[PDB]
């Protein structure tokens, strides 16, 4: 249940990360200890916060239509993770922390990685 | 009765940092409540004390009783710094409100008012309704919308103040039903072959329902799955569908089927699973075919072939013709499994007769079907005698046969009985003449 | 004279800018009052501290195999700039304070000194 | 005689914060000089005096008189600050030595040498001669040293110590002409037509240098240019001539030329300009054509044509043929003007040998040539006939003329079991008569 709402978008992250700077910092409210609790646990909370800080992402890209911009993935994987909220909110703070692009999109492909796991 | 709370207020007013004692008497008194956003704390005390009150305290508090009955009064803040409390999270199902969480924290402000982001003005026809205690509200929300960047706006002191900063998020009414089409309609297979079928679904959401079923068998058959969104209200899935060994029960109608809160739609293919190839042959012509030397004739078979046809090849006497002969799929169609062979023959020669075969075959099956082309040619005469017997004579060969006929005053015929005394030789296509004259 | 040596992988620098966050802030040696001076004397320094700091913002990125990548494009403007220093320190041939810049700033700053060298010395 | 100092030593180490003075004794005294990477300083005083030492204080001072004669002191700031200066622009051509500039604070040090970044090694080949007093130098900087990376690293008190990162940029040296091709070997154009060609030159860097000549011409033309680089050591440049209108004159050698230290190639087109356009045909065949009843016979031309041939017909008495011709360029190449026709006769009608005619226009022109095709045939014998003198006539019809014996052209023979048969090169055909007498 919701692994259908999960579009295959996700896989191009890695695509993304190579593209954002390593020196760069995304913020992103952590539900602690996420890293060690089961799925069910942290997950409803971190699909809310991964969609906000998706969409202030969003904010600071613009839209290179020729090719795959960074604007065109992050969009598309905040269409993901608000879909994640619908279901999760259908079917079922933290204090901002702040990440390098390989840890924030760890903590994405965890999360989604929880769906096909999911109650 | 309900309880009694004091102070009697509806609404009451407190700066930040001040005292917010609030004291409720039923003699069922239970416990309050205090709720603002998601935000709630419950207290079982009949008495509601904080002794410096920060801007989160803005919000509703209510004291109930062992009876049921429930009483309430509703508290600011005023604070110049948190003017507005936020949660930025703003979803709204399309066609419906949908309400921005932005609650006032002193409400004798002017002009409570939403405004888009980076100056830009709304959506023309946005229109919304505000609330000091719960928030601001969006009639009917429409997908133009979605993404929309608001900020809530207040006036105080004759200037103008902004919240945090908002975006609109948009779930479809789904208002037309899944659109679904598949890589082929039609599928043949020899037996023990891999069967592969997709097909596609498009909807607004990714929350389609979409599957494979067998037509006359409930059970829903084995998916592989890939999707994309390809923006805004814009979604794709591809739906897979494979058998590694096919086999003839294996055939049947296969339906994708695609619904949604509006209505369904699906799409069937039909799949053909046959024991062993076969080639069956049509002559559009009678087998045997009858030509005046010097003239064109066309020999021409259609036939049926699967798997597709390897060889093609026209035989005249025992041997291999060949720069006269064309072959084509008979129609465009990715469906038809059917052939059309020509051969030309032009001007043919009367010594040409004879049969014709014409030679196909794939893995499965050989095939030969086999035409007779007789050609008529003007007899000719050859010879003019008379026998021993005196009797006189006349010979002439044509196909078909000659015939021969007597005045007086390839296959041959001969034909015998103050005189000129002819004979003529004719068949459906020549006529002849040969003469003898005898004088007594 | 260089105008040779400026390959036009520079067009890329639009989509560059539209990849890099806005938010996003590059450091270079600016020189001081390089906007109001005639072309020649800032020119000169300015291709050297692009050149660093491009070679520093091209660490930042790794390398995608398919489409254009962040990294393949500064790495292609590095290679420009880097054979701009060669020529002006061969052809004139006779540090300022760091500040830093969104990436359209810098960016702006990066496309004035290649404008510099279509009337060079 | 040239100056003097005190401090006398060639090499003095002052703590930071120390004051500096050094005195330079010399009746034709002119001026101090300090120099350090880039940095240079130059003061009028024979003393030299600074009253508190900073770490870029390091460096060297001269004293130098009216003669010119000059004598020199090197000073190291002892800073455990910092223990290297840099000068971090590290630029190096291919095949020569280059020189990591990080000269040190601190002499009284062990073990300086070049390291990689992150921890990766250096390329084992590469080597390296460290000197305090101006940096660390790498011999021989080859091609696999491109954005090769270095930390200049110092062992102090046991512990080993490293600047910020160096990056080794490479200037290739040529070892290879430059490599061109050029879009079409030769061109063919209609007078008023646009010549456009595109050079392509493909070199290790984008100082190689190339050009467009008209042979025999030392005139520049006008061109425009496009250029990338395809990674490192890998340049690309696309040079495109025009001559917006072509006039006759122009017909000619077009060259593109590229050098670069190393040497040079060139690569060369060539341009026709034709004031109208032409046809010329060739019968692959002699014109007048023979051919038996039933015989087989192909008809063949070939033709030049430009522009491109638009219509191609074949005609037979004035009546136009189709599905018997087959239409072919004569080379596959793309400079091909040359073109082959070709129709097929089959098995052929005594009635059809006349006259067949080949028609090809192009915008400029409009060319035909006609062929003369005679079937023979078998002579065939249409009247055997006794007339009322007693005489008996024979006739046959034939091409060639039939010649007639007793045991199209037409012929008629006469005379007072009988039998006629006439003959030419084809074929025989006979007729019959048979006689009783009383
Ligand atoms: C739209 O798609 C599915 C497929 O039928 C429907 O969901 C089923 O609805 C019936 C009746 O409510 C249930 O008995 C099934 O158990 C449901 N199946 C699944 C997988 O959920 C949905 O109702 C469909 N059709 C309509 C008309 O709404
Ligand atoms: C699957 O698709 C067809 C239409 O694409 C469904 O609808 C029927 O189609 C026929 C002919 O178009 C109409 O005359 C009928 O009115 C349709 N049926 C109904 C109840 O209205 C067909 O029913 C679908 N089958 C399933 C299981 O969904
Ligand atoms: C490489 O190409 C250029 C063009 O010919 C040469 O430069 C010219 O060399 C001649 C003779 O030395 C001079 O008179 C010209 O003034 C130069 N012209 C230009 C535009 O530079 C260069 O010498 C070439 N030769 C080789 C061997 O590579
Ligand atoms: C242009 O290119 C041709 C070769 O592609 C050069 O021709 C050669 O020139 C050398 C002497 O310079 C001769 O020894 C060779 O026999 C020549 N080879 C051929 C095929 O002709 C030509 O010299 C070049 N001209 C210029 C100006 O570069
Ligand atoms: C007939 O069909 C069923 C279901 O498709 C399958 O289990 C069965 O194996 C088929 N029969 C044979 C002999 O394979
Ligand atoms: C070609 O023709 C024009 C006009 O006649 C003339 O001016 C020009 O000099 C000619 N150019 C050459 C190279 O002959």
């Amino acid at each position: 249940i919701c692994r259908n709402r999960v579009t295959n978008n996700v896989k191009d992250v890695t695509k993304l990360v190579a593209n954002l700077p390593k020196d760069y910092m995304i913020t992103l409210k952590y539900v602690p200890g996420m890293d060690v609790l089961p799925s069910h646990c942290w997950i409803s909370e971190m699909v809310v916060q991964l969609s906000d800080s998706l969409t202030d992402l969003l904010d600071k890209f613009s839209n290179i239509s020729e090719g795959l911009s960074n604007y065109s993935i992050i969009d598309k994987l905040v269409n993901i993770v608000d879909d994640l909220v619908e279901c999760v909110k259908e079917n079922s703070s933290p204090e901002p922390r702040l990440f390098t692009p390989e840890e924030f999109f760890r903590i994405f492909n965890r999360s989604i990685d929880a769906f096909k796991d999911f109650v | 009765s309900p309880p009694s709370i004091h102070p009697g207020k509806s609404d009451l007013i407190v700066r930040v940092g001040d005292e917010i004692r609030l004291l409720c008497t039923d003699p069922g008194f239970v416990k309050w409540t205090f709720e603002i956003l998601d935000e709630t704390n419950e207290n079982k005390q009949n008495e509601w004390i904080t002794e410096k009150a920060e801007a989160t305290n803005t919000g509703k508090y209510t004291c109930t009783n062992k009876h049921g009955l429930s009483n309430s009064i509703y508290v600011f803040v005023r604070d110049p710094a948190k003017l507005f409390l936020v949660d930025r999270s703003l979803y709204g199902k399309e066609d419906n409100d949908t309400l921005v969480r932005c609650p006032l924290t002193d409400p004798e402000v002017t002009n409570y008012s939403l405004k888009g982001c980076q100056g830009k003005p709304l959506p023309k026809d946005l229109r919304f309704i505000p609330d000091p205690k719960a928030g601001i509200m969006i009639k009917s929300v429409k997908r133009a919308y979605h993404r929309l960047c608001l900020h809530c706006s207040v006036d105080q002191e004759g200037k103008s103040v902004l919240s945090e900063k908002f975006i609109l998020k948009v779930r479809p009414a789904f208002k037309a039903v899944p659109v679904v089409s598949v890589s082929k309609a039609s599928y043949l297979l020899r037996e023990g072959e891999e069967f592969t079928v997709t097909c596609t679904i498009k909807d607004v959401s990714s929350s389609v329902y979409s599957t494979w079923k067998r037509e006359n068998s409930q059970t829903k058959l084995q998916e592989k799955y890939n999707s994309w969104h390809h923006g805004d209200f814009n979604y794709e899935r591809q739906a897979t569908l494979t058998i590694s060994s096919a086999r003839v029960n294996d055939s049947g109608v296969f339906m994708c089927y695609a619904n949604n809160t509006f209505g369904s739609a699906n799409v069937t293919t039909t799949l053909e699973v046959v024991d062993k190839g076969f080639i069956n042959i049509f002559p559009m012509i009678n087998t045997t075919v009858f030509v005046n030397d010097g003239e064109n004739v066309d020999l021409i078979v259609e036939y049926e072939a699967f798997p597709k046809p390897e060889h093609q090849q026209w035989i005249y006497m025992n041997r291999t013709f060949t720069d006269k002969w064309e072959d084509y799929p008979k129609s465009e169609n990715e469906s038809n499994i059917r052939y059309v062979s020509e051969l030309h023959l032009t001007r043919l020669k009367g010594t040409e007769g004879g049969t014709y075969t014409f030679l196909v075959s794939n893995s499965d099956v050989n095939a030969a079907i086999a035409f007779n082309v007789y050609v008529n040619t003007k007899p000719e005469i050859l010879t003019y005698d008379r026998l021993v017997n005196g009797m006189l004579q006349c010979v002439a060969a044509g196909f078909p046969e000659p015939t021969i006929d007597w005045y007086f005053c390839k296959l041959v015929v001969q034909s015998s009985i103050n005189g000129t005394v002819e004979c003529k030789a004719y068949n459906d296509v020549g006529k002849t003449s040969a003469y003898a004259y005898f004088n007594f």
